Order: C-alpha cells, then sequence, then structure tokens
C-alpha cells in the first residue's frame, strides 16, 4: 500500500500531439487504479480501472490497466491547450487512496503564422501597459529585472468562434524610464517584432 | 454541480476556531476531507462512510469533523495554526464505489497572526492599441488588479451586462509587487480579445470585475483605513470607433 510512481514527471507539447502517461504501483491489497485530472487545485475524476486489458475511453482520453505488469497507461490523442493539467494516478488498497505525485502536462498552441508585436495600451480612466502578443509558443517571457517593473508570464487565449488562439504577456510600470520599446528587454523576442510608434 | 464547499477563499487569525463546510448534492454515503500542499499532494484528514460516522485519516491532528446529515461533512480547526494554511478539498463517493471520489471546488485557507496587511485590489482597464486594430483586425483589452492581499481574488469580464469566457486569459499566478517581502501585496492581469469590428462599436460596454475575499462583518478592525472587507472592485470602458 506503499507507493505509486508516475512518468514522465513533466511534458510540454504542441496542440495536436498524442501523449502517453504512465503509472506503476506497488501496493498490498491492490483493488483498483484511478486517474484524475487536476487543472487547478480540485481533482476531476476520469477513470477507475479494476480489470486488466479493458480499455476505458472518454473521447480523446483513454486508459487501460495491466495488473501483471502493475501498471496503467493514460493516453490523450490530439491534445488541446485545455488538456494542460497535472494528471494524478491513485491506487485503492481497500482502505484509502494512495496518490502518485502527478505528471504535469502543458499543451501550447501551434502558432502557424506568428505576428509578434508589443502594443502600448492606455488607461480607460487616466498609467499604461505594454502588451507582447502573437508570438510563437517557443518564445519565453523573462520576469522583470527591476522590482518596479511588472511582467506576467505568457497566457493563451482562445477566440473560440474564430478557431484562433494566441499568446500574450503584459508588462507595466509607473517608472519614468519605462517604455514598450524596452519593456521586454530581459526576454529574447523575435527580431521582426512589431513596435508601433 | 457535483460537490460544494464553504467560500473558495478564507483568511483567519491564528488561534481562531475555524469551520469549513462541505455540502454535496449527489446523495453519496461517503465523504472525505483532504488538504493539498505543494510537494505533498493530497493528504487525507478524516472520512465518513455514513451519517454520524467518522474515522481519522492520515493526518487528523489539529482537526475535528462531524457528519450530522448525509449531505454535509463539517471540518473544524479548533485553534487555527499558521501551518494549517492550505487548500482544503472535500470529496464524496457512492456506497459500493468508495474509491471513486468526486471532489468539490475546495477552500483556500490562510491563517495569519493578524489581518493588518489585508488590502483590496485597485482595478483598471486598458484599451486596445489602434496599431493592433489596424495590423490584426483584433482588439485586446487588459485588466490589471493591483495592491491586494492576500492572493484571494476572482477576476471576471462582463460584456454588455453578461459574463464572457471566450477570448479571455487571466494569469494563473499573481505577481508579488515586492518579491523580497514576506507579506508582499499582489498584482494580477487578464486579457479579453475581441474582433476589431466588435471593439469599434461604442455601444459595447466592457467591465473587468474582481471579487476580493477579505474580512467579514465579525472580524475586528481598528486601523485608520477602510476595513478591507470582502467586496467587488471593477473598472470599465466602451468601444470606440
Amino acid at each position: 500500500e506503499d507507493k505509486v510512481v508516475q512518468s514522465p514527471l513533466s511534458l510540454v507539447v504542441h496542440e495536436g500531439d498524442t501523449v502517453t502517461l504512465n503509472c506503476s504501483y506497488e501496493v498490498t491489497n491492490f483493488r483498483s487504479l484511478l486517474w484524475y485530472k487536476q487543472e487547478k487545485k480540485a481533482p476531476t475524476f476520469l477513470f477507475m480501472l479494476t480489470s486488466s486489458g479493458i480499455e476505458k475511453k472518454s473521447g480523446r482520453l483513454s486508459s487501460i490497466l495491466d495488473k501483471k505488469e502493475l501498471s496503467s497507461i493514460l493516453n490523450i490523442t490530439a491534445t488541446q491547450t485545455g488538456d494542460s493539467a497535472i494528471y494524478l494516478c491513485a491506487a485503492y488498497n481497500t482502505d484509502k487512496l494512495i496518490f502518485g505525485t502527478g505528471t504535469r502536462l502543458q499543451v501550447f498552441p501551434n502558432i502557424q503564422n506568428p505576428d509578434p508585436a508589443v502594443y502600448q495600451l492606455r488607461d480607460s480612466k487616466s498609467k499604461s501597459v505594454c502588451l507582447f502578443t502573437d508570438f510563437d509558443s517557443q518564445t519565453n517571457v523573462s520576469q522583470s529585472k527591476d522590482s518596479d517593473v511588472y511582467i506576467t508570464d505568457k497566457c493563451v487565449l482562445d477566440m473560440r468562434s474564430m478557431d484562433f488562439k494566441s499568446n500574450s504577456a503584459v508588462a507595466w510600470s509607473n517608472k519614468s524610464d519605462f517604455a514598450c520599446a524596452n519593456a521586454f528587454n530581459n526576454s529574447i523576442i523575435p527580431e521582426d517584432t512589431f513596435f508601433p510608434s | 454541480v457535483k460537490v460544494t464547499q464553504s467560500s473558495r477563499y478564507l483568511v483567519k487569525r491564528t488561534g481562531e476556531k475555524v469551520f469549513l463546510e462541505c455540502v454535496q448534492d449527489m446523495d453519496h454515503e461517503n465523504m472525505f476531507w483532504y488538504r493539498q500542499d505543494p510537494g505533498l499532494g493530497l493528504r487525507l484528514i478524516y472520512f465518513s462512510y455514513d451519517v454520524k460516522m467518522k474515522e481519522k485519516g492520515d493526518i487528523p491532528e489539529g482537526y475535528s469533523v462531524s457528519r450530522e446529515k448525509k449531505e454535509r461533512f463539517s471540518l473544524i480547526l479548533e485553534s487555527a495554526s499558521t501551518n494549517q494554511t492550505s487548500m482544503y478539498l472535500c470529496a464524496s463517493s457512492p456506497s459500493g464505489y468508495q474509491e471513486t471520489q468526486y471532489f468539490g471546488p475546495g477552500t483556500r485557507l490562510l491563517v495569519l497572526e493578524d489581518l493588518k496587511n489585508v488590502f483590496p485590489p485597485e482595478v483598471a482597464v486598458f484599451e486596445p492599441s489602434e496599431a493592433e486594430i489596424s495590423h490584426t483586425q483584433k482588439a485586446t483589452l487588459v485588466c490589471l488588479a493591483t495592491g491586494f492581499y492576500p492572493d484571494h481574488v476572482e477576476l471576471s469580464w462582463w460584456v454588455n451586462g453578461k459574463e464572457v469566457h471566450s477570448g479571455v486569459c487571466t494569469d494563473p499566478q499573481p505577481l508579488k509587487e515586492q518579491p523580497a517581502l514576506n507579506d508582499s501585496r499582489y498584482a494580477l492581469s487578464s486579457r479579453l480579445r475581441v474582433s476589431a469590428t466588435f471593439w469599434q462599436n461604442p455601444r459595447n460596454h466592457f467591465r473587468c470585475q474582481v471579487q476580493f475575499y477579505g474580512l467579514s462583518e465579525n472580524d475586528e478592525w481598528t486601523q485608520d483605513r477602510a476595513k478591507p472587507v470582502t467586496q467587488i472592485v471593477s473598472a470599465e470602458a466602451w468601444g470606440r470607433a
């Protein structure tokens, strides 16, 4: 009833990839194996497996148990950004759930035609922020080097009716020295990034 | 829709008696209380296989429970300690399927020596660049929530009086405004992207709302500034041609 081992520890893929998640268990009085999806904090129940070689299939998600090999697979086909989560394996030993430590999956949009740009946005009322957007998912946004400058990580938004996803990060500051031209200087951004006047 | 709990966020003082409530609308016999901590995952505090039944889990110390009714599992912290700061998750399962546990949304509890640092956010909306509009035929609004403590907020976008989800991305993690400080206040950004044609209709009204979880009516406050109660703070803009 001791241990559940998950693999890989973490995985980053583009949308459309198939991923395979593995769970092995060493538990006395093993009864069943469960898979959960934890997007943020609260786990979502996916599958319970008790018999070997019987696939459970929930759309693009599927799972199967092999009691002889003491292991289970969770397969996700044609991944979507919304699949990004920690996936948890747990074994039931007739007494309690024994949780694995999880596999972190991140799925990034596959930006076919990047249009990297840093736009300056003004306040509806009366500071200002800089918006770095439309870059490809391999671009990395560095945190700020100055504690009076704030820079968020990249974030994916989905304009669902347009079948259009895009990355962006936000920077702001009230410092005099701060400008969209230099906002993301601690990051490596494309040489052809659009900087409006 | 499955299992439900107390408020999603709670801030309390060290030494205070704290009550967390799990309520399920699934008619399940089994209920479970867990905490969830970085590096440790889920640890079982207490569970109940039926009405008026309870059994200690792996880490019951410092906790009490009661199962007075089938739909409700109460967790009690007799004297809140700072190391009971955690994410508390309740689950339930039907009889005969004890292991298929359905989790509620959880309650994030922060326990502090005092609440003098609690601050609601300021909220501001920033309007789309004309350059983005002509270059991409799209328009991104940004909402900034700043200066708040603790990191207990929920941000939403409201377009023409109705909440929207499409075209929205909110930072999953806040920024510390003073990362070198233990009690740094926080900042959070969100984006809402719409078509240029939608943005260019000035009848369209956009509101960024931040629900802040702060003090309750019963909490004491003797400082000069306004009592940092649970509250909504918002900012708004209209489209522009």
